[PDB]
RNA sequence: UCCAUUGCGACAACGAGCGAGACCCCGGCCGCGGGCGCCGCGGGACGGCCCGCGCGAGCGGGAGGACGGCGGGGCGAUAGCAGGUCUGUGAUGCCCUCAGACGCCCUGGGCCGCACGCGCGCUACACUGGCGGGGCCAGCCGGCGCCCGCGAGGACGCGCGGAGCCCCCGCCGUGGCCGGGACCGCGGGCUGGAACGCCCCCGCGCACCAGGAAUGUCUUGUAGGCGCCCGCCCCCACCGCG
């Protein structure tokens, strides 16, 4: 239902103010019509999605996909960070991929050191480059000649 | 005195509708008139066959007319009806750039 | 259900209303073979009759069988809604009943006879073999 | 709370408890209903009412101070109508059962009346969270 | 008789109508080093390994 | 063309049906259906009984398919 | 290494290799996501699909016919069940079995009307592996149609029979027929 | 040489122009400003860098980058057709009709009528499935509460709000069967002055076991599958634009 670019979602005004400030880092990730917003604060370590524990997100079979940014690296740094992700857009899979992208970008920023940041960048991008850089391709239009983007209505030459 | 008045600008052309606001904000330099909310564009759409008789390959015209609009409800009662007229005179005269004031 | 070995009373081939039901299919759907009895009127009928609807047809027993017979001839006297009967109303009785295989032939037949004598439009299209409802016949269903 | 446990277990356990405690009591018209024009046949299970009620109460708890209309819940139980030699079209569920369920809940003060519709009363939130923690272990 | 696998070297381009077939100048990386010719279907590129069932065949 | 009983009359349900598998390690409702020459639901119920007995265990349960193993061998 | 990408979290991917040198570098059996899914736009290049994980290719062909076009998660589940069955029967790591099945299939000679006096030409490795995959998928699909047994059982049976080299399999039969008819035209 | 009379280099030719390009709308990255509602102004990508060639324009490979080599649309040259349109118009020449009217209006009927031939489509022939319960996310954009009724619908009162596929648990078990829903019989409602129009319920349950000669369309968010809004509209979408 949510567009993804609403001012409310982008600024995460849903959270109460006194807890809004404690989140410092801001991150973003998207795939196709899906926008995921992540706020980070250092802590004992934990993740959330749309007010849900990270484990119990229901593509089920894609749990490893939502958690790849973690098991790729060590849990050492993920231990000291806590996230409150909020996602909205089109399709379960798109939301999944956007979420993992946001996780990667957010963890990358919080390192606070540029050299180790570059080292993590090299490690992560070696694996699936589309964990940091976004995916560009997007749905295209349809022309009146046919009933699809490229397909045309069947023609009878006789 | 104070009226919680509103300013609304409605038009089709992006050029004038964007230049006119700049003059308005100039005129409201000291009366506190501030940023305008820019509403989503109301892209009206119409389609029609290009052939009056419907011969040949079926083709379609696609005309659309957008309706940009901006709102300067900032004044509210911050200004008096005395210079609300002054608000409406120093502004430039654009041929088509409809506007209306309500409290 | 919860049955592996067959009942000692297992009736392998049931019979009712001149129709025979094989005793290896689930109960609710096997009864559908009766003309005038579908699913909706099945699961409702049994339940009012205190019968398990997921047990094989071969496992029921006379007492259950006859109990189902009763609700199946005088149903309105058992709570079933009046909007559920196949014949929601009758022309001469003026009441609401449910008719079955034995007397479902004389329900479109005698209906037709009424149409004929009155010389209605609907009856004529039934005699020359034409569609009855507003239907295009220029190119539809060519024989 | 509830949000850290999947809906599959929570719904069934709360349904069993709701039947045991005698909170909701299935009426007579639960014998011969199809639950929505979209469907074709009737529910196979013998206690669908209580599952439905538990899903509804969870829905109300998740919505917080927002208010949900009887029809608003009916669009979340919509299905697809098939068997018509034409493209399938979506349809809404039934509203009478939902109405009876909310009436039964409100008669127990677990559901406060708002300006439009209703929302979860504080004691209802208490109960939902209590069962959630009780089954969390 | 045994089909011996070949190492590809230099490709002389398509040599057919409708495309599809491509020419090649393979050689035996089995230590033989016999720069012979052969014809190949589908995509192909340098360093490709091919299994010839005719140890001795020609085309041009 | 092929007709399968939905329940064993007697004996069949222990002399063999509960024994043919015993001389097996892996199985599935369809494997036995084609093997034992009977319907599927019978295999489902019988496998329930067997797992309750404890001899047969599960490896990958799902709604569509549930492979079993002969732990007691 | 820092991480060991175990497929489905049950079978290690470390010790796997195809003995055949013909297409060793054309079978990507090193880099595999923990699950067969991936959105990467493989084949955008020309030879890009050469590195795509083999299992992903395998699942991308089980949704061929129009009734199943676009359903990938079902295919992941199907492949999981198939791997359970294969490990159950044979007892060795399924991925090795899959690579053997792909290797044995894949013709080594074909008949084309070069330049119909069809002649016998050799075949590129990539076509070999693609054809092996396609033949396996279609052979499993054919049997399961209008038949009691499920798709996954057919898939497993096909893979075991192929890796066994038995001509009983559909794919091996097809390969033998093609090779022989090509020899006819040499 | 270029997808291109797009370019390099010659020549009784010299010098210009139109079309092509440039151009306008949309989308991907970044910045500023403002902000009820994400919407206004700008940067950025240019065969630019490296390596091969080629005088040459330009071709092949590798990088770095949101994007790499015409990303999708709009515009559309000269000349021409007895192509369509007098039934789109206060656009029209000449004919025909003009007080028993081809003028305008009213009541009915018809344009749907059916032994048959085919053109664009829709539903299926099932286990990669059908039924029941549950969980859940879109965009062009968008209106809701209470109470009766099985449902379609109905009486009130106010401004408030989004789905199929899919995933999970069970039943069915290769039987034209729980696949299929054409056709037909009672009944309950809506629009309208007026049902021949449209919805819902019970019942009956046609062909159809993957379709010959022949033939059509398609290269990335593409085919295919899945659904959702607008158009004409008192009611109705298997259609068309999206």
């Amino acid at each position: 239902m949510a567009k993804g670019n609403r001012r409310d979602l982008l600024e995460r005004n849903d959270i109460e103010v006194r807890e809004r400030d404690k989140y410092t880092v801001h991150t973003l990730g998207k795939k196709k019509n899906s926008v995921a917003v992540a706020f980070v604060k250092a802590g004992k370590g934990d993740i959330l999605v749309n007010n849900v524990p990270l484990a119990l997100v229901r593509p089920e079979i894609l749990r490893t996909k939502v958690s790849e940014p973690i098991m790729i690296l060590g849990e050492s740094l993920f231990k000291g960070l806590d996230m409150n992700i909020k996602v909205a857009g089109g399709g379960h899979v798109s939301q999944i991929y956007a979420v993992r992208q946001a996780i990667s970008r957010g963890v990358l920023a919080s390192v606070k050191d540029e050299a180790a940041r570059s080292e993590l960048r090299a490690k992560l991008v070696s694996y699936d480059r589309q964990l940091v850089v976004s995916d560009p391709r997007r749905c295209e239009a349809k022309k009146f000649g046919g009933r699809g983007a490229r397909a045309r209505r069947q023609k009878s030459y006789r | 005195m104070h009226q919680k008045y509103t300013i609304i600008v409605v038009g089709k052309d992006l050029k004038l509708v964007e230049r006119y606001v700049k003059s308005i904000v100039k005129e409201g330099r000291a009366f506190g008139i501030s940023g305008p909310c820019r509403a989503p564009v109301r892209r009206l759409t119409i389609t029609t066959r290009k052939s009056p008789c419907g011969e040949g390959t079926n083709t379609w015209h696609r005309f659309e007319l957008r309706m940009y609009k901006r709102t300067f409800w900032v004044t509210c009662g911050g200004n008096d009806i005395s210079t609300i007229l002054s608000k409406t005179v120093v502004i430039p005269g654009i041929q088509v750039t409809v506007e209306v004031e309500e409290p | 259900m919860t049955t592996i070995v067959q009942p000692n009373d297992y009736r392998d081939l049931l019979r009712m209303f001149n129709t025979n039901i094989q005793g290896k299919v689930v109960l609710e759907c096997a009864l559908v073979g009766i003309k005038g009895i579908g699913r909706r009127f099945a699961n409702v009928a049994l339940k009012k009759a205190n019968i398990d609807v997921h047990k094989r047809a071969g496992e029921l027993t006379a007492a259950e069988e006859d109990a189902l017979m009763k609700v199946l001839e005088d149903p309105l006297s058992h709570g079933i809604p009046a909007w559920m009967l196949n014949r929601n109303n009758d022309f001469e009785s003026g009441k609401d009943m449910h008719i079955l295989v034995n007397t479902i032939a004389s329900t479109h037949r005698a209906d037709l006879e009424r149409l004929r004598k009155t010389r209605c439009e609907r009856g004529v299209r039934h005699h020359h073999n034409l569609k009855v409802r507003g239907q295009h016949t220029k190119s539809t269903g060519r024989r | 709370s509830v949000t850290r446990v999947p809906a599959d277990v929570f719904i069934n356990s709360f349904a069993a408890h709701l039947k045991n405690r005698g909170i909701i009591k299935c009426p007579a018209f639960t014998d011969y209903v199809k639950t929505g024009v979209s469907r074709q046949y009737a529910p196979r299970d013998a206690d669908w009412f209580y599952i439905k009620a538990a899903s509804v109460i969870r829905h109300f708890y998740i919505s917080g101070s927002h208010s949900i209309g009887v029809a608003g819940l009916a669009r979340k139980y919509s299905s697809l109508q098939k068997g018509k030699t034409t493209p399938h079209h979506t349809k809404r569920a039934s509203c009478k059962v939902i109405r009876s369920i909310v009436s039964q809940f409100l008669g127990q003060k677990l559901l406060i009346a708002g300006e439009r519709g209703r929302h979860i009363s504080p004691n209802g939130r208490k109960m939902v969270e209590d069962f959630a923690e009780g089954l969390q272990k | 008789p045994e089909p011996i696998n070949a190492r590809v070297i230099e490709v002389l381009g398509r040599t057919s109508s409708r495309g599809g077939i491509t020419q090649v100048k393979v050689e035996f990386m089995t230590g033989e080093k016999r720069q012979i010719i052969r014809n190949v279907i589908g995509p192909v590129r340098k360093d490709d390994i091919l299994v010839l069932m005719e140890s001795e065949r020609e085309a041009r | 063309k092929v007709d399968y009983p939905t329940l064993f009359a007697d004996e069949a349900a222990m002399n063999e049906a509960l024994k043919f598998i015993k001389n097996s390690k892996c199985i599935t409702h369809t494997q036995i259906c084609e093997r034992l020459r009977v319907s599927v639901a019978l295999a489902k119920r019988v496998m329930r009984q067997l797992v309750k007995s404890g001899d047969f265990a599960i490896v990958s349960k799902s709604s569509r398919m549930t492979i079993f193993k002969n732990m007691t061998k | 290494m820092s991480l060991e990408v175990a497929l489905f979290n049950k079978w290690p991917l470390t010790d796997v290799k195809c003995q055949d040198e013909s297409l060793e570098a054309y079978i990507s059996i090193d880099n595999h996501s923990f699950v067969p899914h991936s959105a990467g736009r493989w084949s955008a290049k020309r030879f890009r699909k050469a590195k795509c994980p083999v299992v992903e290719r395998l699942t991308n062909s089980l949704m061929m016919h129009g009734r199943n076009s676009g359903k990938k998660l079902m295919a992941m589940k199907t492949v999981g069940e198939a791997f359970e069955l294969i490990n159950l029967y044979t007892g060795k790591n399924p991925v090795q079995v899959l690579v053997d099945a792909v290797a044995n299939s894949g013709p080594r000679e074909d008949s084309c009307r070069i330049g119909v006096r069809r002649q016998s030409v050799d075949v590129s490795p990539l076509r070999r592996v693609n054809i092996g995959i396609y033949n396996i998928a279609t052979g499993a699909r054919k049997a399961a149609f209008r038949k009691v047994r499920p798709f996954a059982e057919c898939l497993a049976e096909e893979i075991m029979n192929a890796a066994a080299g038995a001509d009983k399999s559909y794919a091996i039969s097809q390969r033998n027929s093609v090779e022989r008819i090509a020899v006819s035209n040499r």
